[PDB]
């Protein structure tokens, strides 16, 4: 009975984030120089050029991680990351323009990417 | 003195410090603010003396402890921060659970 | 991929389940359910969510249900429940309670509540958002006293005065047109919303209705202004005409009758009680019958709560003081023993958590503390699960029933028993955005933000001339929503229909917000929030002991309190 | 008759060839050359030259090139040059810049500086005099700030914020047309100029735009809204269509690009760098990149100037409670590596001493220090000359070429960046009367008087109920061009073309001076009053090692500065 | 600390109460504001202690007596009323007469 | 206590004055802001004391000497001024370059 003003007594068990959307892991690698770090609801297809993945795999995803957490990668690595589904009405406008409307439009956004240089449009 | 009006809030600070202590030595138990008051005090003239911001990190950790103060005290003080003018100009000093 | 409960609630505030301590208490509150969708929670800052594309949207003018402000992950404490969401604010109103985001990519998002351009954001995850407080018995006296009621809170100020003069330092009353007038013109300068009670006297409704026309909100029948049968009755004739309430403070001395004789003068007509228990004032010694009436809506003020090992010594020098009574006239020390009573006093604490009185209310500055309303309503609460348990009806181990009954008395039941519940008093969707954040360590104590009309009016808040906001001296400062124009915005003056109709804010050249008291008029004990208890409450003459349906209410009083000690350098 | 040069600056302040120490620096400035003719110099007092059928014309009326105010014998320091000259000031602004007094019988009078009976008068013998500070990156978190920036000579703000959000404690950003709204109406009861930065943030050009009509002065890219290719783009779209500057927080964490990337969405397009050295934020770690180029405006934040000692200590922890991070994830230490850089701050020294950083700015509030922008200008400009020597250019053994550079940081600059330098920005003739006075001891560290549209608005005076002004305690203190409606007229609200063409100040009726914002534009680092360097800024991604035409940049730093212990309590 | 604007206020009375105690030191008799400064401080100190109201209603008339104050002071104090934190809360202490 | 306007802003030159006699005791040379406070409180106090204006005026150059102050302080203060109550009223006090 030591009192901590203002003190959490939270239940028990866990949060399950994301929870019935389809998962997906692919192979990232930093092949610039300098630090790249990736927030959790950037639509995953968008981020820099100088990141090396499988292009078609983050169309409509982003990184299955909390809300408001980043993956790091340093320069010169290669790592896994998870994605989860893009939720909603599935539809990304702005960002690096790669999208502009829905995420179904696959063929679009590849042509852009593969244009402006994104690396792994494959 | 030219006083501006960063230098007229932080007398409040010091003279908060002056009640608290008075209050120490007759042996109570501080409470938040009255230790939140001397810790704070302790850092401003910390920096009077020319210490560094590293001496006044690792010192503000042990102006109390928590045999000092009332209980829950220690809790509810995550970390004190304080800007004062130090011989290299205002820095920003900030103690990370000062009461352990 | 999951996160265990104690991260996640460290990060987005706690979720369904999860327990808060309030203050230094022995309360404690449950998250009763959660607008979210897990893995979407909307929070801001460098790499976060809430940024252009992701879950802020980049597409949608501010027209097109883009909010003006949202807060984020707020645990809301309201009469209408303990539970977790966002908050949407937009024209200074609460338009969305919910989930905030972008439906460009998130599940769930509240149609209404889009995150876009014109967004503004506030993080709430960790604090507790409450409705401002509404205090129904101000005595204005003192400018000063507006930060202090600020800094519990309180966002609403109901009463009258014109400053350090007797009749104001008395009685909540601003007399006449032309008082009423000056007031109303010295309003535009408070940072608070503000209604304003004229007085409740004369044997002809005229001079009376007068100040209804005026700009008064309300009426306050006073003993010291003759509490009669007269003044009683066309006092509340004005208020059947004019649908604005009627405040009483009755005749302690029984010169022109008892309180029998006062009720048959009401005749089963709508009328707030003050100080009901009767410390501060009321037929003696058994006022605090009124609370069981159907008709009646009964406060409490603050400094008989809760009971405690000072309060009489405290109360019989302090009544001394108010009063000007001599030690050496046996019918002065007569009066005195007739007036502060520990049985009385015992029993309010009592019949605060049965629900039979329905409001707390400072009196703030002529016997009753201006910034204490919120902090002693919880160490009430607090003390009536220390002696009587947890109530009947609580489950899970949580006081989520005794904070609902409590928190009711300062935010919703002073604003249905004004006239005002349409516009504030509680956390609801088309309500004025008067929002107060608190840390739960400090909670009830000092507020950390207090929101008016969507604008920040004060925090606690450090050092202007550091290079982050949080270093040394952290005190109570009033921000933006306090300066130049935007004070008008911000803040509402409440007025008699009556004198909206006459063009009264026209004429004055008032800037403020108008807001318009009505429905006071068909509302009773029954219309209370969590606090709706009639019953026959029997004060005995000889020895004052309080019975409630044949049942002796007798309490103890405590030596030491929580939310004291610990937080007040003084 | 001949004084010598001692008695004579004594009497009158210094004249052509004599210098003077900048507070307790090393710094010296020296009189270029003197309007007076020696023997009619003004001044006033008991039985002295301005007085009626003297040195005060008595026969003029005030439309009949009479001032409205002199002040006598300034030494003026500014970008056009270091000399002594009476200023004349007429409906707030300035009209002559010479010679005052009465050409009935004195030698030189410029013919719009006449003394007359419409004329009050300064002494500014043995002052300084400079134009007000030009603070074009402010968060607007607490309104006591103000006060902070007037004591440091500062005049004008220019950023964003609502009080207290995490919004505004993040960014200088008043997001869409109701907050704007807003801030606007708050704007009128603050005693200084002001400027206020919407969101610039969007895929869709009309969400962006709307703030833009709303009354705001110019937008904001930062990073914790998205700083993408996309909202970069847009926002320099809606920039170059309303003629309104664009500054940047670049992305830090490099998510969608590199700094070559945000430079290929800003496409050649002008636009201000916040922070360029990095520590206050940007592309990690070569951001200070950006200085190098023809279209970049670059200015510094305050608490990296200059490098000292405690610096790297108290960036690194305060970084570590600015962003939360925790000490026992690696990721977040790895971040703030990248970020706190020690030689890319010690660059930053050099950068300003050549010219190639134009501007300095507070980052008040969110990671920099509202009244240290002057101050922390002068201690650079100090250092630089204590480890490099005298600037080749100098002559005489002055510092006027230093000093010339280091006063266009924070007065000139910022005005030409943010389009408002046809209004404010330096003493020229036909400019707004924004003027400080310091005394030589206190230069850069405490204002003797804040002039504001030719009134005075802030002063460091003593005792108000004493004999004279003097006594002690001397403090910072609001004056009459603060008081009632005379804060309208002596201060500037700065608003977009379009919101002014629209009609915004009468819809929300606001009475403040309504200043235009215009020729953002067309400008480049070329137009930046002695700092227009452009250059190959190269930064080692391994090192972080500073390159500037092949050559290192390499610092030390400093144990101690001047225009510190000596003068400030704590 | 999280200062209120009474918590502000307060702390004045008692940089008042040091000041006069220092002018009481060096021997001076005590004027009108120096007196009423000392005995509410003694007050509030009090409560702080955790003293009950009556204890302090007792002790507060014999803190100062006539021959510490000027001429005339005892006379021009007819009570002395604080407020500060107790135990229990905030409660009013009223000293009647407090110079005898 | 009926604290006027002066009163109120008099207490902070108190205050200053026993933070900057601190500061000294414990071997700082002091600044600009801690001197003027110094010598103006030792004004004020000498006012309650019954001194005349003639006596502060000299006794005003003898409260702190060059070495106890930090360089270029000496130069910095040309004269202080002070009003405070003397048994025969307000009276304004200057002392002209205190520190020799
Ligand atoms: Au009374
Ligand atoms: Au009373
Ligand atoms: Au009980
Ligand atoms: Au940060
Ligand atoms: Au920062
Ligand atoms: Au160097
Ligand atoms: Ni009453
Ligand atoms: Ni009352
Ligand atoms: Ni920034
Ligand atoms: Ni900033
Ligand atoms: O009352
Ligand atoms: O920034």
């Amino acid at each position: 009975n030591y009192i901590v003003p203002g003190e959490y007594r939270v239940a028990e068990g866990e949060i399950e984030i994301n929870a019935g959307r389809e998962k997906t892991t692919i192979r990232v690698s930093n092949t610039g120089d300098r630090p790249i770090q990736v927030g959790s609801h950037i639509h995953f297809v968008e981020v820099n050029k100088e990141l090396l993945f499988d292009r078609a795999e983050g169309i409509g995803r982003r990184l299955n991680i909390p809300s408001g957490t980043a993956a790091r990668f340093e320069p010169g690595e290669e790592m896994e990351v998870e994605l989860t589904e893009l939720g909603g009405n599935r539809e990304v406008f702005g960002i690096s323009d790669l999208t502009n409307g829905s995420v179904d439009n696959k063929e679009l956004i590849l042509q852009r990417a593969k244009e402006l240089g994104y690396k792994g449009v494959e | 003195m030219h006083l501006n009006p960063a230098e007229k809030e932080k007398l409040q600070i010091f003279l908060a410090s002056e009640l608290a202590l008075k209050r120490k030595a007759r042996g109570l138990k501080l409470n938040y603010p009255e230790a939140v008051a001397i810790i704070t005090s302790f850092i401003m003239e910390g920096a009077r003396d020319g210490k560094t911001v590293a001496m006044l990190m690792e010192e503000g950790k042990h102006v109390l402890t928590r045999d000092d103060v009332m209980e829950g005290v220690p809790e509810m003080i995550d970390d004190i921060q304080a800007e004062a003018t130090f011989p290299d100009g205002t820095k920003l000093v900030t103690v990370h659970n000062p009461i352990s | 991929m999951k996160i265990n409960r104690q991260q996640y609630a460290e990060s987005y505030g706690p979720t369904v389940g999860d327990q808060v301590r309030l203050a230094d208490t022995d309360l404690w509150i449950e998250v009763e359910k959660d607008y979210t969708t897990y893995g979407d929670e909307a929070n801001f800052g460098g790499g976060k969510v809430l940024r252009e594309g992701m879950g802020e949207n980049g597409t949608y003018t501010r027209t097109e249900n883009v909010l003006d402000l949202l807060l984020t992950n707020a645990l809301i404490l309201d009469y209408t429940g303990i539970y977790k969401a966002d908050i949407g604010v937009k024209d200074g109103y609460i338009v969305g309670i919910g989930k905030g985001g972008n439906p460009d990519i998130m599940d769930g998002v509240t149609p209404n509540m889009i995150v876009g351009t014109a967004t503004e954001v506030i993080a709430a995850e960790g604090k507790i958002v409450t409705a401002g407080g509404i205090d129904t018995h101000v005595h204005f006296i003192n400018p000063d006293q507006v930060d202090v009621a600020l800094a519990n809170g309180i966002t609403t100020l109901f009463g009258g005065g014109t400053g350090p003069a007797e009749g104001s330092k008395a009685t909540t009353v601003t007399p006449g047109p032309w008082n009423i007038e000056k007031m109303l013109k010295s309003t535009e300068g408070l940072p608070i919303n503000v209604g304003i009670l004229g007085k409740g006297h004369g044997s002809s409704i005229a001079p009376i209705m007068e100040q209804i026309d005026a700009g008064a909100a309300g009426l306050k029948i006073h003993e010291d202004w003759g509490a009669t049968p007269a003044s009683i009755d066309r006092s509340l004739t004005v208020a059947d005409e004019a649908d604005v309430q009627v405040a009483i403070h009755s005749d302690t001395l029984n010169e022109a009758g008892f309180l029998e004789d006062t009720l048959r003068a009401i005749n089963g007509r709508v009328i707030h009680s003050f100080h009901v228990e009767g410390a501060g004032g009321g037929h003696a010694p058994d006022i605090m019958a009124m609370a069981g009436h159907p008709n009646v809506l009964p406060s409490s003020t603050n400094p008989t709560r809760p009971f405690t090992v000072n309060t009489i010594d405290e109360h019989l020098d302090m009544l001394m003081v108010c009063h000007h009574l001599k030690q050496n006239i046996p019918e002065d020390v007569a009066f005195a023993d007739s007036r502060i009573r520990p049985e009385t006093i015992a029993a309010e604490d009592i019949l605060h958590d049965l629900g039979i009185i329905s409001m707390m209310s400072t009196d703030a500055l002529a016997m009753g503390r201006a910034g204490e309303m919120v902090l002693r309503t919880w160490q009430t609460a607090d003390k009536m699960k220390k002696q009587r348990g947890p109530l009947a009806e609580e489950k899970n181990g949580s006081d989520n029933f005794r904070a609902k009954r409590y928190v009711s008395k300062y935010t919703i039941n002073p604003a249905i028993a004004q006239g005002i519940a349409h516009e504030v008093g509680s956390i609801e969707e088309g309500k004025f955005a008067d929002l107060v954040l608190w840390e739960p360590k400090f909670f009830g104590v000092k507020a950390d933000r207090v929101i008016k009309g969507g604008i920040i009016a004060y925090a606690q808040i450090g050092d202007p001339s550091a290079s982050i906001p949080t270093p040394q001296p952290v005190m109570g400062r009033r921000m933006y929503g306090t300066v130049g124009d935007l004070i008008h915005d911000t803040n509402i003056t409440f007025m008699s229909k009556s004198s909206i109709q006459q063009g009264v804010p026209a004429k004055l050249g008032l800037k403020r917000r108008i807001g318009t008291v009505k429905n006071c008029r068909n509302i009773g004990k029954k219309d209370m929030k969590w606090n709706d208890v009639t019953t026959d409450i029997d004060i005995n003459p000889e020895t004052y002991e309080v019975k409630v349906d044949g049942e002796v209410l007798t309490c103890e009083p405590v030596k030491e309190l929580p939310m004291a000690q610990r937080y007040f350098l003084f």
